[PDB]
Parts: structure tokens; sequence; C-alpha cells
């Protein structure tokens, strides 16, 4: 009768798990006690190192002082400009740390949603390789440019109808290369002041200078990149100011290594000539019959359909439609099927979607403007 | 501004200019500029002035 | 025989809820008496379309006007009271004011 | 000196600055406050008050 | 002195070449950094620049921004009243006519 | 059974270990948690950024910077760079996170008046009934049905019609019949002198919608500042384009989320840009035809029902003798 054995075994294992979790929690509690004891550390700025101990500083949000480091903050790399922390009591430097990251950068560096690789949207069959010849050329390896020597460019410029795939091209390249896509669109930089936009721009340039394989994305540069007229509104003067600053930053003084730009907008004609000098205006070309049908297919893979969808019917039913367009086509097909809730899809519903999208095309006008 | 021997009204960087005494051994012909003076926190007692800053 | 002047210009006050507090003050002083008159003007200066700005400023108008919506007609309506908000122009209306 | 010592006898209390309110929380009122201009204050009142007279 | 680089140029490149072959206390800046919100920010910037320049060594310094910065059109009472005021004021008051021993020959283009 | 004694010894040891865990946890927690509550009770501030080489900095209500090597009483995932947090003034350890990332009238954009109204009232809008239901109440609840088939739910509707066919009536219908997240939007309330308002508005509203998935955003006369682009020589302002393009690359360009419920209850759509209607923004574009002959009389009797009527009223003659 070993009932005591297994019973005490279960009780002791339960008490073991319980006491382990609760003692680890008591340890975390003493740890939070230490965190209280580990007082916050004001962040000031050393204005200049007078001597190897007298570091002339000013509080980032207060007066100025001259104190020293704790023991081993490695003054070697510590020079006027680097961000440090200070003592609670004596203001002495307790820890230096990397510089700020200016929140807006994270807003254009951390939103990136992972998605499909580089085979979703059609019409860019030859563009897929074109984009790769600049998109993985430095990313894969620059050592080829020791045999050859050619200095790496910074990027190029896209165009085409709005949201018709340039957005989706950027999404595909992001979710395909997957290294350092800084997804910036620069749509609301200038609120009402002058140098703030250029200021954050300089910050982004430095940030990119930190890490090597940085990737710069810039869509809808319309009201930021733009063209420099005579003195317009104060805002116009600020825009042209940051333009020249951005144009002066391009050349700067030191080569920003291993960073690549992505200039994009609906209307890249808006850019000033002094700026439009971007190896070439790569285009997402109009999906034609082959491309239209390719995207139409890819929009209809995971349907509860059958071997019924009439392909050439929708093909000739079309007058130019991109991946987003024929995505809407398959969607309105499944919707006019869901009108009365048809879980399957017949190409009849494809034709009803053709009706709806042709009705939408009535709301189009003047659908092209050439840049440069 | 200086008033008497080793004592001067000195602009602060905290928010309150003060008229404090200074270390007398400082060369009297060096407290003329609004240069980077340095004092104690509470005492606000000038120890020396530094030429450069910012 | 009742006529109480409350001009929307004076109603341009810079204290949050103080406008709404005056709303309740006037609305209940009116309900004490009867056949009253309350004459809000400069609704051009007050506003008819719910303009919103991130300025963090004219939102005492927001709370005040929602309190007004609450306390004018329905929830002890004006009845023997007339609370009048009028304009120079029906230019900026709102789907909340055309109510009979 | 008609009351020149009662004012020196009222002294046992010095509290309650301006302290404007902002809003309040739930599961406890936790009314939110700014004193004059300094900052926002999600306070918990002195329970010897009314949870709605604030 | 002065330069101007149009399409297919390299005027700035020349400046950086000289920046190499120069071997003294030269500081580089951009005039765009002079436009902010509060009073005299960029003006006081260039002022203290002049001070520290004539202080360290009257050898060399250079700044690179002319367009939308050195604006002779002082005449539009719509935008940049105090802004263009302080901009062009710093520009001309720092011109000083000249100073003849400082920051020898900044350029722009 | 000789091992039973050793098992009883080990069980007494496990009981003493559970009691010791009880002591070290609860007894010490009296003190620790009581101090935490004190900081909470007895007496709101911003996160700056994150390091873990855990290592975070504090931005105060008094706008002051304070690093810490260890955060402590909160979780870094519950945080991010630039986060409001109710923090110990003294310890400079974050106590709790502040989930009030919402503006004043950007939050007031969620309205709750919601007067009731059904499709029976509106006369002459039968197809409006059908399509409004199918594209409002079903994307509100039957989101999976489109996924069952596997294409997409509808993506935006365009409510157009001359003044006296009604489009905001569809807003009121979506309000009454559907009880999802009310969040209006209109045209005139976009007019601003402060240049650059709709950007932060749209971003924060998108985050809040991520919190509030049944995100109904009825934008009456959405064509107001979302308009056909212009091209001239200094003839025209820009901030409209700032906010418009910002919303373009906010909604479109990224963030696929079927929570989208966006509608334009304007009068005309000819002033709208081709950048505003293609395939994911306002998918369907159905019109508000003039009440034909007796749809007018239907609306009329909807007015002519509550108010007491002498039944000697044939609405047919009425509707006929006032055509168009
Ligand atoms: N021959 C060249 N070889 C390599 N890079 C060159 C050459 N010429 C110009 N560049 C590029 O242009 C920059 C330096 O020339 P700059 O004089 O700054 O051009 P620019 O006259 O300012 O024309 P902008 O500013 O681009 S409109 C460097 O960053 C180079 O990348
Ligand atoms: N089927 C209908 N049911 C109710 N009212 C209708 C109908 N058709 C036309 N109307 C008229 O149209 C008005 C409805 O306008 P709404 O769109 O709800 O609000 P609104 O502010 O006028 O928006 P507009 O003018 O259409 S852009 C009512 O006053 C009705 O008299």
């Amino acid at each position: 009768k070993l009932l005591e054995h297994k019973e005490i075994d279960g009780r002791l294992k339960e008490l073991r798990e319980q006491l382990k979790e609760l003692t680890k929690q008591y340890e975390k509690s003493e740890n939070d006690l230490k965190a209280l004891q580990s007082v916050g550390q004001i962040v000031g700025e050393v204005l200049k190192q007078l001597t190897e101990e007298k570091f002339i500083v000013k509080a980032t949000n207060g007066p100025r002082y001259v104190v020293g480091c704790r023991r081993q903050l490695d003054k070697s790399k510590l020079k006027p400009g680097t961000r440090v922390a200070l003592d609670m009591t004596t203001l002495t430097i307790m820890r230096y740390l990397p510089r700020e990251v200016d929140p807006l950068v994270y807003n254009m560096s951390h939103e990136d949603p992972g998605n499909v690789s580089y085979s979703e949207i059609g019409g860019l069959s030859e563009q897929i390789r074109e984009l790769r010849e600049v998109i993985e050329l430095p990313l894969t390896n620059p050592e080829l440019f020791q045999r050859v020597g050619i200095i790496p460019p910074k990027g190029c410029l896209l165009y085409g109808p709005p949201g018709t795939g340039k957005t989706l091209l950027a999404r595909a390249v992001a979710s395909q290369l997957d290294c350092n896509f800084l997804k910036v669109v620069s749509s609301s930089i200038v609120d009402k002041y002058i140098g703030e936009s250029a200021r954050l721009i300089r910050e982004m340039f430095n940030y990119a200078r930190d890490h090597q394989p940085c990737i710069i994305f810039m869509d809808e540069i319309d009201a930021i990149g733009g063209r420099r007229f005579s003195e317009g509104t104060s805002a116009d003067r600020e825009i042209q100011r940051t333009l020249m600053e951005l144009l002066n930053q391009m050349d700067g003084f030191d080569t920003l290594h291993r960073v690549k730009m992505i200039m994009a907008t609906n209307r890249p004609d808006t850019l000033d000539p002094a700026l439009l000098r971007l190896d070439r205006k790569i285009h997402i070309d109009l999906p034609n019959e082959q491309a239209r049908l390719d995207i139409l297919k890819i929009h209809a893979g995971p349907i509860t359909k059958h071997g019924e969808i009439d392909y050439e019917a929708i093909v000739k039913l079309s007058d130019g439609f991109n991946g987003a367009d024929l995505r809407n086509v398959c969607t309105e097909a499944g919707m006019f099927a869901i009108r009365a809730d048809h879980d399957f899809v017949v190409q009849e519903d494809f034709m009803k979607a053709v009706r709806k999208v042709a009705d939408s095309k009535k709301l189009e006008s003047k659908l092209d403007y050439k840049p440069v | 501004e200086a008033v008497d021997q080793n004592t001067a009204i000195v602009g602060s960087t905290t928010g309150s200019n003060y008229y404090v005494r200074i270390l007398s051994t400082i060369d009297r012909e060096l407290l003329k500029p609004n240069a980077s003076v340095a004092l104690h926190k509470h005492s606000n007692a000038l120890v020396d002035v530094l030429p450069p800053e910012a | 025989a009742c006529f109480i002047r409350v001009i929307g210009s004076e109603l341009v006050q810079k204290y949050v809820g103080e406008g709404a507090r005056m709303v309740r003050e006037l609305f209940e002083m009116a309900r004490t008496k009867k056949a009253c008159l309350i004459f809000f003007d400069e609704i051009d200066a007050i506003g008819g379309a719910r303009f919103d700005d991130g300025a963090g400023g004219d939102n005492e108008v927001q709370r005040t006007m929602l309190e007004l919506i609450n306390q004018l007609d329905g929830f002890d309506p004006r009845g023997n009271i007339k609370v009048l908000m009028a304009t120079n122009r029906p230019d900026t209306l709102d789907p909340a004011l055309m109510r009979p | 000196a008609a009351d020149k010592q009662t004012l020196q006898s009222e002294q046992p209390l010095q509290v309650a600055r301006c302290t404007k309110i902002i809003n309040a929380d739930s599961e406890d009122p936790k009314y939110i406050i700014n004193v004059k201009q300094f900052a926002k204050f999600v306070v918990d009142l002195s329970d010897q008050v009314a949870p709605t007279d604030i | 002195v002065l330069m101007y680089g149009p399409p297919g140029c390299g005027k700035t490149m020349l400046a950086k070449a000289v920046a190499h072959h120069t071997t003294a206390a030269f500081i580089r800046v951009v005039g765009s950094e002079f436009v902010q919100k509060y009073l005299g920010e960029g003006p006081r910037m260039v002022r203290d620049v002049f001070r520290l320049a004539k202080e360290n060594a009257p050898a060399i310094i250079f700044i690179d921004e002319i367009d939308a910065i050195a604006t002779k059109r002082f005449d539009a009472q719509t935008g940049a009243d105090r802004e263009v005021q302080r901009i062009l004021l710093e520009l001309l008051n720092q011109m000083d006519g000249f100073d003849q021993n400082v920051n020898v020959k900044v350029i722009m283009a | 059974r000789t091992r039973l004694l050793d098992s009883e010894i080990k069980i007494m040891k496990s009981e003493v270990l559970r009691v010791t865990h009880e002591l070290q946890a609860m007894k010490d927690k009296i003190k620790e948690n009581s101090e935490k509550i004190k900081v909470n009770k007895t007496l709101v501030s911003n996160v700056i950024e994150l390091l873990d080489v855990k290592c975070a900095v504090i931005k105060t209500s008094t706008r002051q910077t304070y690093f810490l090597p260890v955060i402590g009483l909160v979780d870094a995932e519950k945080l991010k760079p630039g986060d409001l947090v109710g923090v110990n003034k003294d310890s400079y350890l974050i106590l709790e996170t502040l989930p009030t990332e919402y503006d004043s009238r950007v939050k007031a954009m969620e309205v709750d008046e919601r007067p009731t109204e059904q499709y029976s009232d509106i006369g002459g809008l039968d197809k409006q009934i059908q399509e409004l239901v199918e594209a409002i109440v079903l994307p509100m609840n039957h989101k999976e049905k489109f996924e069952n088939l596997g294409i997409q739910p509808p993506k935006g509707v365009l409510m157009y019609g001359p003044p006296g066919t009604g489009k905001t009536l569809l807003a009121r219908a979506c309000a009454a019949q559907t009880k999802a997240t009310f969040l209006k939007l209109a045209g005139p309330q976009l007019v601003q002198m402060f240049i650059g308002d709709g950007a932060k508005l749209v971003r924060d509203a998108f985050a809040l919608a991520k919190e509030k998935a049944p995100s109904i955003i009825f934008i009456d006369e959405l064509d107001a500042i979302g308009t056909k682009r212009f091209d001239s020589e200094k003839a025209g302002d820009r901030e409209v384009q700032r906010t418009m393009l910002e919303l373009l690359n906010q909604l479109d360009g990224f963030q696929p989320n079927t929570q989208v419920k966006v509608i334009a209850a304007t009068n005309r759509v000819d002033i709208l840009d081709p950048a505003l209607l293609r395939s994911g923004r306002l998918d369907r574009k159905i019109e508000f035809p003039m009440p034909n002959e007796e749809a007018r009389a239907r609306i009329m009797q909807i007015h002519s029902r509550k108010m007491n009527v002498s039944p000697d009223v044939n609405y047919e003659e009425l509707a006929r003798c006032t055509d168009d």
C-alpha cells in the first residue's frame, strides 16, 4: 500500500511548484525594492571636457555644472556631445548612453508590417529584377565594388497612379528584403515652424549613419520635397529651405555608408530640377492583359470557388486594372456572391464586379502626369 | 558685476542672478567678463571663471 | 414679462465648464420663473459646425454646448421659457439644431 | 487690536490651494487635478469629502 | 568669395577638396541652421561663431547655404517679418563690411 | 514502505517551503505593495525611450529627464518610447502605464446621442437599405463570411445624392441599426488655421480603432478636404494636401485591417481625386436618386404620420402635382 508515496509525491510537487513561483515572486519583489533603491538618473549633457575629470556640463533641462564620471564610463569615447547620465547627489556622471532616437523615427521605423515576398503584384515582371539590381546589390555585398570600385548610389524614384501598387511595391520590398526599412512619408513635418523639419531630418541622417545597412523609404514627398519657387508663404520658404538643406545633406561632407533611399509620390513632377538629378525614375507600368490576368488570378486563389471562373471573359472585360484593382474585382465578385450569401464564386460575380469597377472608373479623370 | 573685493553680482544659469563673494586669489583682472564662472551649488561661492563654453 | 440678456460674446469665456455652469445657472433660473427670455447671439462667434483643432483651446465650448444640448429642450425643456441662439446667417448649421 | 490675537489663533490650519480639477477615473473616483499651472494630478481625495462635490 | 553649382557641376566638390588641403581651424556650417522659433537663435549662433572664430585663430571657416537665406528681397510684409528680419540682419551685421582678420573667405553656392 | 517516513519528511519540508514562500511573498508584499500604493495613493509622466543593455528614461509632468537602468514596477512591452506613465516622484520608478492616448475632441468624435431610425422611414431608398445593411452591419459582425468565401469585406462606401435624397441619413441608419463604435467625421470641421491638425488626429484614431475594431468612421462630405489635387504656380495652399496625403499613406499604403468603415456623405464626387476612390478606400459608389414619384410621398407621410392628420389626405395627388 504505497498510497502515502504517490500522495505525498503529488502534494510535494504541488508545494514545490507553488513555493518556487512564490519565492521567485518574492525575489522579483525585492528586485522592485532595489528598483526603488536604484533611483532614477537625470539625463544631462556634458558641454565640454575641460580635463580628464572636469567635464563641463549643462543639465539638458537646467543650469550648467562641471563634474566627473563614476569609475569606468570610458572617457575614451566620451567627448562633448555624447549623452550621459548624472548622479542623484553630486551630479557626477554615472553612465553614458547612446543618443536619442526622436520618436517620429520609430513611427517611420517600427510600423513595418511583415507580408508577402516579391511575387504578389504583377505588371512589374521585368521591374522585379530591376528593383533587385539596386535593392539587393549593396545589401548582398559591396565587396564587388572593391574589384570594380563604383561608389554606391542612394536610390531612385517611382511614379504611377495613386495606391495602384507603388504603395504595394514598397510593402513587397519591405516584407522581402527585411533589413532596415525606415518607412517615412514626410507628410506632416512642417507644422508651423522653420527648422524643426530639417532638424529631425538631420537626426534621421545621423541615425542612419549609426548602423550600416539602413534603408530609407520616402513616399508622398509632395509638400516636402517639392519645387523651389520665388519667396512664397513663410511655409513655402521653409519648404524650399529644407529642400536646399536636404540637397546640401545629400552631398554633405562624408559618405553616408550603406544607406539606400526610396523616393516616391503620386506626382514626382512636383520636385525641383536642382533635386531631380535618383539614378532613374523607375515606373510601375500599367498591368496589361498578361499582368492584369496574373494579378486577377492571385486575387482569387483562396476562394471557395471551382474550376469555373472564366478568365478571358474578365480579361476582355477590362480596360486597365492593377493588383489593387483586380483585388477589388475578386472582392466585389465575392461580395455580389455574398449579396444573397453565395459562399462560392462564379465568374458571373466577376462580371458583376467588372460592372461595379467600371462604374467606379466614371469617377476618374486626367490620370497621368509625367515627371522630369 | 563686481561691488567690492572678491565679491560680485553674477548672472546665474539656474534662474536667479546673485551677488556672491569669490575666491580672492583669483586675479582681480579676470572677473571682468561674463565668462564661465564656477561656484558651489548652495553656497554659490565663486571658485574660478572659465573662458570658453558652448 | 421676462427678458434675460445673455450674449454669446460675453459667453466667450476662458474657463472649462464655467460656460456649461452658466448654462445650468441660466437654465434653472429660467425654470424657476416662467415666460422667460434668454438671448444667445454671436453663434457665428460661438460656432455651428463642430470645428476641432489640436490646439487644446476652445473645448469649454464643446462641453458647454453638449451640456446645452442636454439642458435646453427635453430634460425639463424650456416650456415657459425661451432660450434663443440665433445667427446672422444659417451658414454653419448642424444636424443637431434643426430638431423641431 | 479688536481681533489681533484670534488671527494668531486661527493659525492651526493652512491647506487647500486653488487646485483645479480635470477629470476622474473609475473603480475609485481618482479625480484629476492641476493646482495652478504646474502639472496634471490624478489625485485620490481626502476621504472626508463627498465623491461628487468635487 | 563665391561659387554657384548648376546641374552637372561639382562646385561644392572643389570646396571639399580645399577643405582637405586646408590644414587649420576651419569650421563648416550651413546657413539653413539659422531659422528657428525664438528670438535671434541663428543670429546669436553666427554671433558666437564670429566671437569664437576671432578667438581661436583668424585662419579659416566656411558655411554653405545662400539660397532662401541671403535674401535681398526684404520687401514683403507677408511671412518672416522678424524671421527674415533677423536673418538678413545677422547676414549684414556679420558682413561688418568685413572684419579683415577672421574666418578668411567663407564661400557659398 | 520504509520510504514513507522519508516521504513524510520531504512533505513537511515542502510545507515549510510553501510557508516560507508565503512569508517572503505575502509578508514582504505587505510592505512592498503598501509602499507602491502609498506612491499611488498619497500623491503622470512620460516615458522617453527604451534600452536593455530595462534601461529607460523618465519624462516628467514637470518636463524633466530621468534615466533608470532598471524599470521595475511595469513591463517594457506594456511601454514604448514616449509613453505617459504614473510614476513615483521620488523613486523615479514607473508604477503604472497611462492608457489615455486620446485627445479631447478627437475622443469626442465618438458620439452617443444616436436617435433611433430604421429603413422603413426613408422612402424610395430600397437599394440603399440593402447595400447599407450588407456593407455596414455585416462588416460590423459578419466579417468572417467574406473570409469564409475568402476575398475581402467591402472597403468604404460613397454616399452621394442632391440635397433632398439624403446621405447623412445613412449615417443615422448605421448609428441606430448598428451599435458598433460610433465615430463621426465631416467636412467643415476640417477648416483650420493651425496648419497640420488631421495628421496626429488620424494616427491616434487609427490606434484607438485598433483598440476599437468595429470602427465606424462616417465622413460626411468626405470630399471636402479630400479633394481632387490641383496644379498651379503658387495658386493654392498646401496644408490640405499635407493632411490628405498623410491620411492616404495612413489608411492606404499600409495597415491591412478589415476594421475599416469609411464613408463619404457628400453631394458631388466629381471634385474628388482619383487618389480617393480606387479599390480599398471607398469601394462601392452608389447614388441617391431623387425620390421618383411616390418615394417622395413616402418620405412625406413619414413626416405626415406622427402629426395628427385628417385621413382625408391622398398623398398620391400631392406627390403627382409636385414632380421632381
Ligand atoms: N564625378 C563624380 N563622382 C562621384 N560623385 C559625384 C561626382 N560628381 C558629383 N557627384 C556627387 O555629387 C556630390 C558632390 O557634388 P556637388 O558639387 O555637391 O553637387 P552639386 O553641384 O551640389 O549638385 P546637386 O547639389 O546635387 S543639385 C557627391 O555627394 C557625389 O555623390
Ligand atoms: N428617403 C428620405 N428620407 C428622409 N429624408 C429624405 C429622404 N430623401 C431626401 N430626404 C431629405 O433630405 C434630408 C436629409 O439630409 P441628410 O443628408 O440626412 O443631412 P444633410 O446635412 O442635409 O446632408 P446632405 O444635405 O444630404 S449633404 C432631409 O431633410 C429630407 O427631407
